[PDB]
DNA sequence: TGCGAAATTCCATGACA
DNA sequence: ATTGTCATGGAATTTCGCA
DNA sequence: TGCGAAATTCCATGACA
DNA sequence: ATTGTCATGGAATTTCGCA
């Protein structure tokens, strides 16, 4: 069996509903089963056509050869169906009510989460324009494993915003009192 | 000079005057007879005024302003006179065209690494499509990776708005770009500066110093010109497949494609190379480190034969940049007061401002 | 072919498959182990598909479309193929510009005697003057001696009016002028047939053919922007003073002012020469009709390392006028009919309609 | 003494009334006192003005050396005479009601005057037009004295437009009716 | 029969938008 | 069914003045 | 150890308005 | 306080296939 490579298996999943920034309401999260690299995107809804809008810009610049995903409307449609097959991708699917991805990836996706629900209380309805700062967070955090962050697996170079102060990721007394003011 | 013509006519030897000559009076004027014919010699203190009459009949240059001189008087070393009015004629130093080409142009290094330097340009306006009517070209130096975005405008606005999406991918050292309003607005300085962004800006008109996005705008151009044959010209949903496109073709000098030098590894894109299938993410890597430094670099160009390179306080003109009708083409002379390199120099000009320029938008001020 | 490479796989020779290689069969294909890595050979009736999908990617050429064929499949002579879509895509032949220079310019003979040729052209818009903007430009093609009319258009009913005025002095065997509206009309045709003056027309979009009066117009705004300098653009009190002085100029090579080509004596103008006071008109007249015919002419100087000259039967296009935003350069395929000379050309394009053009104006097709 | 050439002497004068041509009423006519050659500007009377604006078309073309005419009150003005001094022309006059200019001049502007009056009869009011074929008639008159036309003897050449068709230039019996009956 | 300097000739450069 | 041109000012080359 | 043909490399041309 | 670039397709040159 050959090495794993990126662009190989791309992870996607919704998160939300988020309280609204600029009309979003939810994050549709790419994560690149190889490298760790994450591309998020905001979009108003978790629907085939919101899915479609975000990822013709991701395979603007990267195609994957395999689309992970749950059994979630938007991903087993007929249309994202055809989406898939027009370009070469591969659908596939996790059993419904057992989501299966891999160690690095629900990993991932637990780091994104976390640093959304962080970085939310406080600023609820200012998290559109946060996006590309996340994003630059969670590329150039190093990979106890791997030895290297996702930027570096991907690009073969070190990034010119290295993540050097690895903050919290857990939420503070302030942070959580503040955060149960908003639940209501 | 009436006594320097004095002692001529007497018969003894003034240096200047060849003494093989006959120098005689006649109807109250210096005369000699020449190989040519009877010529009148004026005398030093008529001289100048007789060159400025000559040379203003129709503002002419060296020969077409001593033939004109040379029908009714003689006298020793004209052109060292015509000359001397050539390099003083405001009107001839800043509406003549230079007759020296620039030094041969540079071969700047290409960056490094991907990210290190992004060359920044706008291509437009472009017939409306969607309400879009400009592009925002984003090239990396390194790689030639490409990014597009169609605007509204070149804004400040619509650059920030695109590079904000851009820049959530990896951050660059620098950002070069021309002189555009866009990229010259405090408002981008500051958006700059918040993410640690050097911004490089070009000499002022002067596209071949953003060549690297230059030459890609003719290759967008291209290939949406191919795709719209026949077709109305809704370039706006092509831009995703121009991008994909461009970033895949092949360098034939160089054998990789933009993508390639970027990722070390083909996307699942059609007819990608499969010859790194057995190597692991890390030899894949260390081939692509070796890959981007054996790049082929060109070297500056031999010289033309009659070209100029900048010296430290030479006489110098910039180029008028929208030069009006019946107006001149050229400014009145500077002085360069730093030789950046041999194709970019620091200019004082006659109202005190420094500008850096390029040797391309300079002539040397004439006649020293 | 599945028939072609069923031998193959077996182990026979077939010609144009190196015997040296192992061809053998997996996952439904025939394969080969080369040098760079295993490739599919797929049947001849698949290849013109590939070649198609690979060029149809970005539209690239030769070695582009190779490179990216070349990271899945290898066949004999894969180049001949690429070459053969290449030359049958109809999007590149009309968008990809030239890569072959035109061969050397002519320098036509000068016209033998004053007013065997008139070389007539227009400079304008310029800022308004007494309600004109512009210039109607006669320059005699032996002399260089230019006549300058102000005009409010350029207009047939102005360039007649002129042309009254001028030759109320000689009239012209031909008048050369490029193909404007106002040289083009009937009524102009009908001006020049009731005084026997043949009209002459440059190719068109080539005004390097007008050269005798292009090069007059470089000179009179030359001295217009000079005599303007600091001052508000009024050229129309200017005009005659410009005429008077760039027609009593001297060339430098020829050592001659248009004036003294026309009438071999100068008239009462600053520095007139006197060199043939002594000689009779007659003298003078045969003087002149010796100088005239030992004037300097050029030659055509040598063609660039990559020319073409035309060729009867030769497949050829033509530049489009004023090309819109994102449409083609080049119009579609013609053949050349007629070689006039080296540089101009008789062209039937697909219209079916004959063309005199200029090579400058065509590139040949590409891939034959 | 140095032998007669073009632009040593331009003799002016005055052609008029005349009936009205596009609102033109005079004719100034200036002859090379060498070649013969001439030119004709029609002006709207023989002002010192209409004399300038005139001459300023011939004198960017060819300045002469001297412009001789009789004592008209146009050439004697001060004006006039300023003119003159600017362009380095010196300005030379006839005695008053003693026309003198040379044989070749004298017979010159006679053919001129006969010509204009051939033509005038029965188009009186259309002579603006034919001022060009007029003068080329004219300086393609061959000169029985100097075996050359003006044109040949001004350009050292033939013409394009040889007047091989001497014509009568004397009024026939038709012409001297039609005449006489606009002399009403 | 040759030297140094002046004069003439050569010719790349660029613009006729 | 026509076609490049030529002013410009440094450099290269020839000529001039004198011996 | 060398031939003919195919493959690769060279590089002038031209356009980013 | 900066700086030209590179796709293109004929031609030139090197390599390949075979002996
Ligand atoms: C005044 N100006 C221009 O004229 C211009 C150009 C171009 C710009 O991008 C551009 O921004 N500008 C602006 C407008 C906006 C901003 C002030 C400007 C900065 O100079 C441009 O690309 N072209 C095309 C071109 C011609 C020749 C070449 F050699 C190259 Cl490499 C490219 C040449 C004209
Ligand atoms: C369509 N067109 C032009 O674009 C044009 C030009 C010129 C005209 O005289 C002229 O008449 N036209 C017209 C307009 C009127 C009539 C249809 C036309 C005929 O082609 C012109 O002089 N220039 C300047 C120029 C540029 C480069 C050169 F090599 C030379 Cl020699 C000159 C170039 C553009
Ligand atoms: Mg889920
Ligand atoms: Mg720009
Ligand atoms: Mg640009
Ligand atoms: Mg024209
Ligand atoms: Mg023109
Ligand atoms: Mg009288
Ligand atoms: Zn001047
Ligand atoms: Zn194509």
């Amino acid at each position: 069996d050959r090495p794993q490579k990126p662009f190989d298996k791309f992870f996607i999943d919704y998160i939300g509903p988020l309280p609204p920034s600029q009309g979003y309401l939810y994050v549709l999260v790419v994560v690149d089963g190889m490298t760790g690299f994450t591309w998020l995107y905001p979009t108003k809804a978790p629907s085939t056509s919101a899915t479609v809008k975000s990822l013709n810009v991701l395979t603007s610049i990267a195609i994957p050869k395999v689309i992970h995903s749950d059994q979630g409307a938007a991903f087993t449609s007929s249309t994202f169906a055809e989406w898939a097959k027009e370009r070469g991708i591969h659908l596939e699917f996790s059993t419904p009510y057992h989501p299966q991805s891999s160690g690095k990836v629900e990993r991932k996706n637990s780091d994104i989460k976390r640093l959304l629900t962080k970085l939310l209380v406080g600023r609820p309805t200012k998290w559109y324009d946060l996006l590309p700062v996340v994003q630059l967070a969670l590329n150039n955090t190093y990979s106890p494993v791997l030895k290297y962050t996702p930027h570096q697996l991907l690009f073969g170079i070190d990034s010119n915003t290295p993540f050097a102060n690895q903050d919290t990721l857990d939420l503070t007394r302030e942070e959580e009192l503040s955060l149960l003011q908003e639940i209501r | 000079l009436d006594a320097e013509l004095d002692q001529l006519l007497q018969g003894h030897y003034i240096k200047g005057y060849p003494k093989q000559y006959t120098y005689f009076l006649e109807d109250g004027k210096v005369k000699v007879s020449r190989p040519e014919g009877v010529k009148i010699i004026p005398p030093q203190s008529d001289r100048q005024k007789i060159v400025l009459q000559a040379h203003n009949l129709a503002h002419t240059g060296r020969e077409a302003t001593l033939l004109k001189i040379a029908n009714l008087y003689w006298w020793p070393n004209m052109r060292k006179d015509v000359v001397k009015q050539l390099g003083r004629c405001q009107q001839c130093l800043i509406t003549n065209a230079s007759n020296k080409a620039s030094g041969p142009i540079l071969r700047p290094d290409r960056p490094q690494k991907p990210f290190d330097k992004f060359f920044i340009d706008y291509i437009g306006p472009l017939p409306p499509s969607q309400g879009y009517l400009y592009v925002l070209v984003v090239v990396d130096g390194m790689t030639g990776f490409t990014w597009l975005y169609p605007t509204k405008a070149p804004s400040t606005s619509a650059t920030v708005k695109s590079l904000n999406v851009l820049t959530s991918i990896a951050i660059p050292k620098v950002i070069h770009s021309d002189q555009g309003a866009a990229f010259t607005s405090s408002t981008f300085a500051e958006w700059a500066k918040e993410r640690g962004i050097h911004l490089e800006f070009s000499t002022p008109y002067h596209p071949q110093s953003s060549g690297k996005v230059e030459r890609k705008n003719s290759d967008i151009k291209r290939l949406l010109t191919k795709l719209l044959v026949g077709r109305p010209t809704k370039w706006y949903d092509l831009l995703p497949v121009v991008q994909l496109a461009l970033n895949n073709t092949y360098s034939p000098v160089l054998k990789y494609t933009p993508h390639q030098l970027l990722f070390g590894i083909d996307s699942n894109t059609p007819f990608a190379n499969q010859d790194t299938l057995d190597l692991t993410r890390e030899e894949e890597l260390s081939l692509l480190q070796e890959i981007r430094t054996s790049l082929y670099h060109p070297s500056t160009p031999p010289a033309s034969s009659r070209s100029w390179s900048p010296v430290v306080g030479q006489l110098v003109q910039e180029r008028v940049a929208r030069p009006a009708s019946l107006r001149p083409r050229w400014h009145k002379p500077s002085t360069v007061l730093k030789v950046l390199n041999p194709r970019t120099v620091v200019i004082l000009d006659h109202l005190g401002n420094n500008r850096t320029v390029s040797i391309d938008n300079l002539k040397p001020t004439s006649h020293q």
